Order: structure tokens, then sequence, then C-alpha cells
RNA sequence: UGCGAAAGCAGUUGAAGACAAGUGGCUUGUCGUUCGUUAAAAUGGCCU
């Protein structure tokens, strides 16, 4: 590829690269109403 | 007009509550200001004609105090969905107003009477009623620490009381119509403005003498100020926002806007702030996108310029594309 | 894919699917996604699988 | 078919009301109507391209 | 100053048996089914059916 | 104040539906536009509008299931051989149903429709079915989520319009009954949690030109059960 | 799940001299009209404005044509001898025209009764008046008096300039068209002169020597001009006082050209030429002046136009003859209450947030040999390609949708005599043609392969055969002969 | 081509099945009507069966089987069934 | 099947076991059986 690296395919095609209070209640509420 | 019927901040400015209409029944809803850190669960005012006059945030299991139309203060915790305790005065008059100091909750009546109770007793502690004071529709507790004496109430015409003697210490200068917000700015000073006009005055609360009158350019729907007086924003009738900065300094007299902040879509169509909160640094504004569903904005007013123009996006003609079809269908 | 209403025995076909089909089932509670495995034989020399659902309302590809 | 054609029949009694709907109310040529299913709230479209809405204070 | 990766995914690699017809597809819906997990025979792919993109 | 006074219709509407739940009152007409309204007293604004090129609609229902009470599809319909079905998720992600499952002779406009429950009777899980009312006498039941051809009713005339009863049985079963009339005056009830079987067949006393049957007292297609013991 | 691919015709490489996009727009100038004058058509001018009129100056009388009906509208008869030029200004408003006795006479167009001055020029015939292109009120006559002569039709008893300097029988003018000074004037000696008309104006500032005597300069660009003359036209930058293009590709002399701009065309400007040997010719001035496309005309064509840049109706390629005739070629171009109920049908989503779009786009009809394609009734579709009113790439491509698709043996089996006829009768007139014959071959071999024993029964299919024979005889000697002269030119490298 | 099977009482239709692809000119069936015989111009002759316990129990037939026995038509179809004889 | 060029050039096609049919064997044919060799058909066709 055109930026310095060579991909391969394997022969089970994985491609590789050879390169270079309120607290409790925000959670409570996202909790109660979700 | 704007089907928020009433909206206010918890302290810290981090939820919402807001009641609107729901064909025809109250409807009271708790949001988070902003999402990172829906809740589609309302309390259902269950009569037709039973609605909300008032609402404060209390300060620790985080509840709401609602002030009804039948003499009745709500409280109703949010986590939980249910009114935990339901305070009732003798009668059947409608609540103008209602505030709390720590543990101690004051409420004015249409009867232009005086009701303290204790929200740690559940309890009616006082009931009075003082003279030349008749038409009440606001008060606020001039804070002294946890003695709760001088209270501030509003007809007009503010009157500054004095609760162990049940009378009237001091008698400020009102407006031409009834008061809408009267906010107690430092130990020193209040904010009051009336309904229907743009002018706030703060007013010295230990001489009467007015520091400074306070001119939006458009008739004022809410307040904020905050903590350390150093700011204070006002949401006006036409859905604008306009910040007073450093208000209580030597524009000698009547003081303009400093900054006016108001939102517009991509199209060119003006959707209305409703009911900002303002801090140190940071303000956070309210409108509504879809038709009742509140949306927030956070904003540092310190560094934006005077007249700031927020963008949202919002749907006007955009064709549905949906996610499992290219463009050419 | 052919899918067979066995009260009058009636065909409902969808024709052109990229491969064979060596698997089809049904998937949602309410069955409203088909699950089907493409063979994709045009090439003898590798047995290549593609994995297609697809809501059963319109018959379209959510999720190859 | 024709304008204000709307009636509200009271039942198990079977007679309508009669003071509802009057001359002067803008029904129009009645298309579609709707009903509440908690308010007690009347919606009614006519051809002009106009929901016209009633609430029902028995509810 | 070469270095060798494997960066990109594979063959799906359904149930490779004989004598199973029908199910042989070893993919999954969610419960709440709005993810879609499949695997391969390098990783685990959890798509997801609302916005057909893969999300872990 | 006028519900769609906020945002004008361009054309008459032809139908209009409350939610089951929620505040919303949908309204819908030739101009192949819905739109959704938030209503109360004073300010009844408009949530959101959905623009259907080439599709005026002339039936248009929201549908909310009883097993989760949490799908709000909106079934929309003219006089088109499809029906649209948008999934409310506040882009607008909408379906289409194109395809009798074999029947499409006997079906060539999805004009009148109408949505109702339908209990499978040897599990206890409901589902919705649209029904489409066809030439003949026919009308055709499919599913609401899949749009399989389930089963088919035919009355003998001229099929004008029909409505969904329902009964209870037992905890938790109910039983879905179809009435449907002729122009004449002649009506069927069609049992059809079981197979479309006719159980009455029964007779309107005067009546020659007959346009609309409804029920009422109980749960219809527009006062809906929200739980399934509340029917 | 996708849609059905088309079935795509059969297109063979691509044989020489195709239709190029300039000669498909300048073939559909058709519809030819034969209008007989009394003499030879000289000049014909176009209305300018509302460019939709056409003035014909035949000897002694000046007629505008409509462009719409071709009939005459008006006529202009009240000359004493042989009127040349006629043109309208450039408002369209009034119609000059030189007359053979020196008598410019100007009348209003569309009245022809109302003659609004005559100016006396020379002695000697004018045969060359146009008005100025930028300016209103100044004509421009040239005669022969080897002088032209600007003219303000206010004053109309002297000339306001008099330009002299041309040796003999000056023919044409023409005005550059971005300077409004600038007078380019062509004679029978060649020469090109041009005036700057605020100098002197009895010597030009420079001369084109076009070789041939020039029968027409016009104006091309604001910098080059086209000059006809002889055989050939050149073409000269104006800036740089120097010729760059030349084409001589016609017998006899060039008579006329003009030029377009602009108009609903693939060529974007065309400069057509007309040149006593019967041609007509357009030439494309963006490449290089390169002939596009040509008319052929029953005598020698002594004049020529086109319709203007703006002309937004039916348009017109006009040609008068030296025979006396004149050819027009052109190219042409429930109740309230009801509506009041289907009122909304015609919205189309504008105010409305969300726009859903799925109405599939209705493609081509499908024709029957596709449809039954796609049925998989292959003997039908060979039944549906051996109709008459068939195409013959159509009847290719289904035959070798068939080949390449299935079976030719499928679509051959349950045959006989008389269903085979159509195919073998077909395959006489395909075995002719290279991009069919070798479908036809193996169409033919494989339907001797499996009906052989059709041709001992059926007499009336031996004789089909014979004749394909001698069909395949003649094209065998075509293709070996191909070969022999291909051959016969390897020998030349 | 379409075979229809109509309920007596109530006069209308149970169920139609889309079976011939022309006219269906002759149709009969056995002793207990577990199969109905049909056949007609489209020259095949399809076979609707009501067998299964569930078929009987919810009266519904299924459109069992179809062959192609005849050369141009079938005008005429009749069944007998005894104990030496089906 | 191997080498090849798209032409062509060299190589073929055994054994075991089980089962089925026909007349315990014999014949014929199969194999979701093994070892070795580089080695045509169930009226059954494509969506809106």
């Amino acid at each position: 590829n055109y930026d310095t690296d060579f991909i391969f395919l394997d022969i089970e095609s994985t491609l590789g690269v050879v390169g270079t209070n309120s607290d409790i209640f925000a959670e409570q509420l996202h909790k109660l109403s979700s | 007009d704007s089907p928020v019927l009433q909206s206010a901040y918890d302290p810290s400015g981090q939820y919402l509550c807001y009641v609107t209409v729901a064909l025809d029944k109250q409807r009271v809803g708790v949001q988070p200001t902003q999402r990172a850190t829906w809740n589609e669960n309302f309390l259902y005012l269950e009569d037709s004609k039973l609605k909300v006059t008032c609402l404060k945030w209390v300060n620790d299991t985080v509840a709401i105090i609602l002030g009804m139309n039948n003499g009745e203060i709500w409280l109703y915790s949010v986590l939980a969905n249910e009114v935990t305790y339901k305070f009732t005065t003798g009668n059947s008059y409608e609540i103008k107003d209602i505030d709390l100091m720590g543990n101690q909750l004051w409420c004015i009546d249409s009867s232009d009477a005086f009701y303290q109770f204790d929200l740690l007793q559940f309890k009616l502690l006082q009931h009075f009623r003082i003279n030349n004071c008749v038409q009440l529709n606001k008060l606020t507790i001039v804070p002294a620490g946890d003695s709760v004496a001088q209270l501030l109430v509003a007809s007009h015409s503010i009157s500054l009381i004095d609760i162990e003697e049940k009378k009237v210490v001091m008698t400020f200068p009102g407006h031409v119509s009834p008061v809408s917000t009267l906010q107690v700015i430092t130990n020193e000073f209040f904010i009051s403005g009336a309904e229907g006009d743009r002018f706030l005055n703060v007013y010295d609360i230990h001489s009467g003498m007015t520091k400074c009158v306070l001119v939006a350019e458009s008739d004022i729907k809410e307040l904020s100020h905050s903590g350390q007086a150093d700011s204070i924003a006002v949401t006006t009738e036409d859905g604008s926002l306009e910040i007073f900065v450093d208000p209580l300094v030597s524009g000698n007299k009547s003081k303009k806007s400093s900054k006016k902040i108001q939102i517009v879509s991509k199209d060119g169509r003006k959707v209305p702030i409703y009911n900002a909160f303002i801090n140190k640094d940071l303000l956070n504004v309210s409108w509504l996108q879809n038709a009742t569903m509140p949306y927030f904005k956070n904003l540092q007013w310190r560094e934006i310029p005077n007249e700031y123009t927020v963008e949202i996006s919002l749907n006007w003609n955009n064709k549905n594309k949906s996610a499992d079809r290219d463009l050419h269908g | 894919m052919s899918l067979w209403q066995l009260e009058t025995n009636s065909q409902q076909f969808l024709p052109r699917l990229n491969g064979i089909i060596i698997d089809c089932q049904v998937l949602g509670p309410q069955g409203n996604y088909y699950s089907l495995i493409l063979q994709m034989t045009e090439n003898n020399s590798n047995s290549d699988y593609q994995f297609l659902l697809l809501n059963a309302s319109d018959l379209t590809s959510k999720l190859s | 078919a024709v304008k204000d054609a709307l009636r509200l029949v009271h039942l198990p009694s079977c007679s309508v009301f009669s003071n509802w709907p009057t001359s002067g109310t803008p029904l129009g040529k009645v298309t579609s109507v709707a009903f509440s299913p908690s308010g007690g709230l009347l919606a009614v479209g006519n051809e002009q391209g106009k929901v016209r809405l009633w609430k029902l204070n028995h509810y | 100053q070469y270095k060798l990766s494997v960066v990109s995914g594979g063959k799906p690699a359904l149930n490779n048996l004989s004598s199973v017809t029908g199910n042989k597809n070893i993919a999954r819906l969610s419960q709440d089914q709005r993810n879609y997990i499949i695997p391969f025979n390098n990783q685990i792919k959890v798509y997801s059916v609302e916005t057909r993109q893969c999300v872990k | 104040k006028d519900a769609n006074a906020s945002h004008p219709s361009h054309s008459a509407i032809q139908s209009l539906s409350f939610h089951p739940s929620k505040p919303l009152l949908l309204t819908g007409g030739y101009d192949k536009t819905l739109r959704i309204y938030h209503i109360d007293g004073k300010t009844n604004h408009l949530v959101t509008s959905l623009h259907l090129v080439g599709s005026p609609i002339q039936t248009c229902t929201f549908y909310t299931s009883l097993s989760n009470q949490n799908q709000q599809n909106i079934f929309t319909a003219g006089r088109r051989r499809y029906m649209h079905s948008w999934d409310l998720s506040l882009t607008a992600k909408i379906e289409k149903f194109s395809r009798l499952y074999g029947h499409e002779s006997t079906q060539r406009s999805f004009e009148n429709f109408k949505v109702a429950h339908l209990q499978n009777s040897q599990t206890n899980s409901v589902h919705g079915i649209v029904l489409l009312q066809g030439n003949n006498g026919w009308i055709n039941i499919l599913h609401s989520t899949s749009g399989l051809w389930l089963m088919g009713c035919k009355i003998e005339g001229v099929i004008t319009d029909f409505c969904i009863d329902y009964q209870p049985i037992s905890r938790g079963k109910f039983r879905t009954i179809l009435i449907a009339v002729n122009a004449y005056g002649e009506v069927w009830e069609f049992d059809l949690n079981k197979n479309g079987h006719v159980i009455r067949r029964w007779k309107d006393q005067g009546g020659v030109g007959i346009t609309k049957i409804q029920v009422g007292g109980g749960t219809t297609t527009t006062c809906p059960a929200l739980q399934i013991s509340k029917i | 799940s996708t849609a059905r691919p088309r079935i795509i015709t059969s297109k063979a490489p691509l044989l020489p001299q195709q239709t190029t996009p300039e000669q498909r727009y300048w073939r559909q100038y058709t519809s030819a009209q034969l209008v007989k004058e009394h003499n030879s058509v000289t000049h014909i001018s176009f209305n300018p404005q509302h460019p939709h009129d056409f003035a014909v100056t035949s000897s002694t009388r000046v007629q505008i044509f409509s462009s719409r009906t071709r009939q005459v509208i008006k006529t202009f008869s009240r000359f004493k001898d042989v009127v040349y030029s006629a043109s309208f200004r450039s408002d369209g408003k009034l119609l000059c025209a030189g007359d053979a006795t020196g008598l410019v006479s100007v009348y209003d167009s569309y009245n022809p009764r109302t003659i609004l001055l005559s100016i006396n020029a020379s002695t000697h015939p004018t045969h060359v008046t146009k008005f100025h292109t930028q300016d209103n009120k100044i004509l421009a006559t040239a005669s022969d008096d080897r002088v032209t002569r600007l003219w303000d039709i206010s004053n109309a008893y002297e000339p306001q300039l008099e330009l002299t300097g041309a040796t003999d029988y000056v023919r044409t003018l023409s005005f550059i068209p971005a300077a409004p000074h600038l007078v380019a004037t062509g004679s029978y000696d060649g020469l090109i002169r041009l005036y700057d008309t605020r100098s002197s104006g009895s010597t030009p500032i420079y001369s084109l020597n076009h070789d041939q005597p020039v029968e027409n300069v016009i104006a091309v660009s604001p910098t080059q001009i086209v000059s006809c003359g002889g055989n050939n036209f050149k073409v000269w930058d104006l800036t740089s006082n120097k010729k760059l293009y030349e084409r001589g590709n016609f017998n006899k002399a060039v008579t006329c050209l003009d030029y377009v701009e602009n108009f609903d065309s693939p060529m974007q400007s065309a400069l057509i030429a007309s040149s006593l040997d019967g041609h007509v010719k357009v030439f494309d001035p963006l490449d290089n002046f390169q002939v596009k496309f040509g008319w052929k005309f029953s005598g020698p064509v002594l004049s020529c136009a086109v319709s203007p840049s703006t002309a937004q109706g039916n348009r017109h390629l006009v040609a008068g003859l030296s025979s006396g005739l004149l050819a027009i070629r052109t190219k042409k171009k429930k109740s309230n209450n009801f509506q009041r109920m289907m009122r909304g049908s015609e919205y189309q989503g504008d105010q409305e947030h969300i726009i859903h779009n799925d109405k599939v786009r209705s493609q081509r009809r499908m024709r029957a040999f596709e449809r039954n394609i796609n049925q998989f009734k292959w003997s039908e579709a060979l039944d549906n390609a051996f109709v008459p009113g068939m195409a013959k790439e159509l009847t290719l491509t289904v035959l070798q949708e068939l080949r390449k698709r299935g079976k030719v043996r499928v679509a051959l089996y349950g045959r006989d005599e008389s269903t085979l006829e159509p195919l073998l009768n077909w395959c006489l007139k395909g075995i002719e043609d290279v991009r069919s014959a070798s479908i036809v071959a193996d169409w033919v071999a494989v339907v001797l392969e499996l009906y052989g024993n059709t041709l001992e029964s059926s007499p009336v299919l031996q004789e089909l055969m014979i004749d394909l024979k001698t069909k395949v005889r003649h094209e065998i000697h075509k293709s070996k002969e191909a070969q022999r002269i291909e051959g016969m030119l390897q020998l030349l490298t | 081509g379409s075979i229809k099977f109509w309920d007596f009482q109530f006069a209308t239709l149970n169920q139609s099945f889309k079976a011939h692809d022309a006219d269906v000119l002759c149709l009969t069936t056995d002793t207990d009507n577990n199969y109905v015989f049909s056949a007609g111009v489209d020259r095949k002759i399809f076979q609707f069966s009501q067998n299964t316990n569930k078929s009987q129990k919810n009266n519904r037939w299924v459109n069992s089987s179809n062959r192609l026995l005849h050369g141009n038509d079938i005008r005429a179809i009749c069944a007998y069934q005894s104990k030496g004889a089906d």
C-alpha cells in the first residue's frame, strides 16, 4: 500500500501487514429510567 | 407560548424539574441537564383541575415540593415516583409561593396567610397573617443561617417581615404589576422583577434604598444568579437570554445587559430559551426540541461574544436516510 | 428463498440472493427476522459464506 | 356529506344531546372524529384541514 | 525496524460439521435484540442491527 | 385550541387517532403527510411530521402491543398496494408492507385497515394483526411485525365495514372476533383466535345501505387496552 | 436481494463512420421546402430581436418569411431595379435594402408601405447594406464605387464617413463585435481592409491578404474574423494581424458564411459556408474549424443563413440558390367540489420535518423476448425473436442470450418443419453480416445436428438448406478474398 | 381453477385453494370425507386431505397431493370404496 | 490426471466388503464403505 506498509493475504483470509446525594441519584436514575 | 408551565433547576444545575400539561392533566418530570454523567416516567396529577402553582428543590434523599392549588404542598421523591408526604393547611386556598431554609418550610396563601411547616416533623408549626399585605404572591427567606428570621414578601410591593413579632419592618417600592421574581443575591441585596416588565431592581435589604436597576430588552420570565453575585442571567419573553456581568459595581443607575444569547436552528427558525442556569463560568440553557421534551446546552459564557447565536441541528426537510439502504433506494 | 404458506401451499419468493441458501431460519420471538447462510459458489476454490439476516417485514437485508 | 353533521347520542338512554352542537359550532364538513382514551376529549377533523378540539367536563 | 502483525478479519466460520442440517448458524441475536453476535475465525464480531456497524 | 392550529394541514383530514398512553394526536390526509401533535389545553404543538412522497394516506393508527407496551408503531395506508409502518423512536425507521403472501388478487388497495390484538391460544403470546378489507368479501388478516398473511375471512356480499370485538375467557386469555357487515345488512362474526371460522351470522333489522359498523363500551381499536387483563 | 439485470443488447465493435453528435443534431434539420423565386436569391438576413422572421432578397423584391409557417408574411416590391442587400437593424425594428441603382431604401420591418428614408448613395449599384451591430443610428453601405459609406440615419444627405481605399468592387462589410469603431470591408481584389472610424478613414489601419477575391467577411470573436472567397475560407486573428486557419474543402468558390453561438447544440459555435457547387457545410470553430455536417442542394448555392442564437422556437436553416429557388430545412420542437375533496395531492413535503421516499422508479417496458427469458420460456423466446417487426440487433441479442444462458437445444427441442423455417429463413439473412455469423453458424450447426431426419422427410427445408449452402459459399469466397487483400497490403509495409 | 370449501350452515367460505391452472370440471369424495379429489381441463388430479386428527378437530383440509396421469382432460371423476375395493 | 499456449503432447477406467433385485450358491446393479492409482428425469423453475 502506498504509505510504506506491505499487506499480505493469509490462505484463511486474515489480512496481515508488515510495517515500520447527586452521584447516587444520577446512577440510580440512569438505572431506573432505562 | 410554551407548554412548560413550571420549571426549576436543582442547586448546581444538574437536574431540571418541569410541569407540563398532558391531555388535561399536569405531569411533573425531571431531566438531567447533561446526559454525560431519557427519563421517561412522570408524576401524574390524577385530577383534571388540580395543578402545580409552585415548585422547589429540597437539598440527602432528593425531592421536590410542589405547591398545589388546593392548600397542599406535595413532597415528591424523584428516584421513586410517589408523593412521599402531603402537607396540608386547614383551607382550600391555592398557595402562591413556598420556600425552605434547611428543614423549615414556609409558604404563602391566596388568603394572604403565612404557614410554616417542619420537614423533619411533618407538622404545621405556625399559621398567621399580617396587616397591610393583602395580595401576596412571592416569599423569600432572607438567610441568616439556621435562624429563619426575616421573610421577604411581595404583592407588587416588597415588604420585609420579622417573624418573631409577625410584623413588617421595611417597605420597598415594588412595581406597578405583581412581582414575579424575588431573590436574595448577597447578604445585603435582593433582586426583584415583575410580571410583564423588563426592569429588575436590586434593593438594599438594610436601608430600603434601590442600588441599581437592571434593564432587559424584553419582558423577563425567569432569572438565575451565580452563587457569588458576580453574574445574573435572566431569560425573557422572546426566548432570549441576557447576562448582566458584575451588576453590583459602578450604566450607573440603570445597567443594560452585557451579553445576549439566542438560539436559532440550521434553518432560520428561532427556538426560544426558557429557564437557564448560571454558575461560575458555566451557563446551562434549556429549550424544547420537539413539542415538550427539554434539551440543554452548556456554555462557557465568559469567553463567548456579546451577541451570541447558538446553532442547533433540527429536522426541517431532511430526506429519511434509512441505514439499511443506499441513497439510490 | 421460498417460504411456503402451508395452509394453501402458496410460495412467496426472494429470488436473487448472491449465494445458495445452505441454512435459513426464523429468528425473532414473533419471527421478525430470517437468518440465512449463502454459500456463493461461483468460485470452486474456497467455501466463502455470507451471513445475511433480514427483517421479515419488507424482506430487506438488515445486516449482511 | 353535509356541513355540521355530527351528533353525540347519550346511551343507554339512546337520546341525542340537545345543547351541543349548536348552530355556531365550527364543525365544518366532518370527515374524521376521535375520542381521547383518558381525557374525555373530542377531536373533529373537517374538510378544510382543521382539527377542532373539545373537552367533556364529565371526565 | 520492520514488524509483522495480523490486523484484519477473516472468514465467518460456521459449524463445519457433516450430519448437521438446519442449524449450522452459530450467530446469535441479543435478548434485547439490538446487537448480533457472530463469531469469526479470528474474533467475535458484535454488529448492531440498528446501525449495521460493528460495535465491539 | 384547535389541535392542528399550530401547523396547518394541506388537505382534508382523513384519519385521526390519539395515542393509547401519551398525549399525542396523529392526523393524516390526502396530502401524503402525517403529523403528530402533543395536545394539551392551551398550546397544541407539533411533535414531528413525516411526509411520505407519492402515498396519500387514508387510515393511520397508533398501535401499541400488549406484551411490553413499548413498541409504539404507526400504521398508515391509502389507495395503494402497500402500507407503511413507522416505528416510533423520537431519521425515522419505517417499513413497508407490500406482500400479500399469495393473495394479491383479492387485495388491490390497503385503504380500509384496522389494527387489533390476537392471542396464540397455545402460548399466552399476543401479537398485533392488521386487517385489510378487500374486494369480494375478503378480510385479509396479517401479522403487524412480519407482515405474514395469517388468515382470511370472506363474507357474502359487498363488504363495507368491519370492527373488532374482544372477549375475555380466563386469567390472561382472551378471544378476538371480527365483525364484518354486508352492504345489505347481514353481519358475520368470525372467531379468529382459532382459524378464522364463523361463529354467528345475524341480520340488521332494517338498514339497506350499510356503511359503518362499530362496537363500544369495552376495548375497541380506538379505545385500546394497555394491559391484557384490562381487555 | 437485488433487482433483475436487464438483457443487454449486443453491441459489436463500432464500425467506421459512426453518427457523431454534431451530425445527429444537424441531421434532424429536415422537411425541406423548395420555393421557386423569380431570379437568383442573392442575400438572406434574419431578424435579430425576436429572431423568428427572415428576409430573402430575390430580384426586385424582398420577402419576409415567418419561422413558424414558412410562408411569405410580408413583401417589399417597390424597387426599380434589382434589390441586392436587405438586413434588419440590431433592434429588429427596420429594414435596409440596397438596390442596383445605388439607392439604399430603409423601410420599417413588418410594414412594407412606409418607406422611412431613401438614402441616395452612389450612382453605381449598391451591393451591401447593413446597420451597425453596436450602434443603432449608423448604416454602412458599400457599392460598386469601390468606396463604402457610413450614414447617420438622421442626417441622410451626406455620408458621415467615406471609407475609400479599395481598388476593385467592395462587396462585403462587417463590424467587429466588441470594438464599435472597427469596420472590416472586403473587396474583389482580395485584401480585407479594415478601418478605425475615429481616424481619417481614407486609409485602413491594416489589410489582410486573402489571395482570392473575397465574397464575404464575418466576425466570429471580437478578435478573429473569417473571410471566404475562392475555394477556401481563412480565419484571421485581429489583435495580431495574422492568419491561423484555412479550410479549402470545396470545389467552387465559397459564396457566403454565417455564424452561430451559444444556441442549443452539441456544437457550442458553428460557422456554415455556402459554396456555388451545391454544398453548404458546417465547421466547428472550437476544434480547428473542422467540418462536421453538410447539405447538398440541387444547384449552385448563392447565400445561406440559420436562425439566430436566441430562436426559442422552430429553428431554420435557409439556403437560396443561384438557380432561383429557396430551400428551408427546419428542426421543430373536474369540479371545485371534487378538487376540494381531493385537495392535497400536489404538496411534496415543504414544511414537513422528515420526508420519506421509497417509491421505486418505473423502468423501461420489457419486450416479449426479455420477459420470456425471465419467465424461462426459452422456446417462446426464440419464437418472439423471429417475428417480422424485430430489430436485427434484437434478434441477435436474444440468440446470444439463449446461447450464453442456457441451451440452444432446449430452445430448439420441440420443433418441426413449420416452426424451424423462421429460424433458418432468418439465418439466410444473418449469415451475410459479420456480427451475426458466429451465432448463425452454431445455431444452424445445432439444428442440423438434431433435425437430420426432418431433413430427409420434408423437402421444403431441404431447399432452405441448399440456399444456406450457397450463402455460405458466397460468404466463404468473401472471407477468403478478404484474407487475400490482407496479405496483399501486408506486402506493402 | 380455485377449489373452495363452504360451511353449509352460515353458507360461507372456510378456505379456498388456488389449485388448478384452468377449470375444475369434476370433483368427488370418499365415504368418510377424509379426501376430496378434483380434476379438470388442465389434466391434473388434485387431492385435498383432512385425515389427521388435528385436521378433523380443526376442520382444515390441506392440499395434499397432485398427479398428472391423463393426456388431454378429465371430464368425469368418481370414487368407489368398499371392503375389497377402493 | 500431468505438462502446457489459447493448439496440443503422455497416462487411463483396479481391489476388498456390505446391501438390493433376479433365478445357500450363481448373475446383475448399487454404496451419506474401505484401500490403491499423478487420475437425465417426483409436472418439478426466480416476489411485490
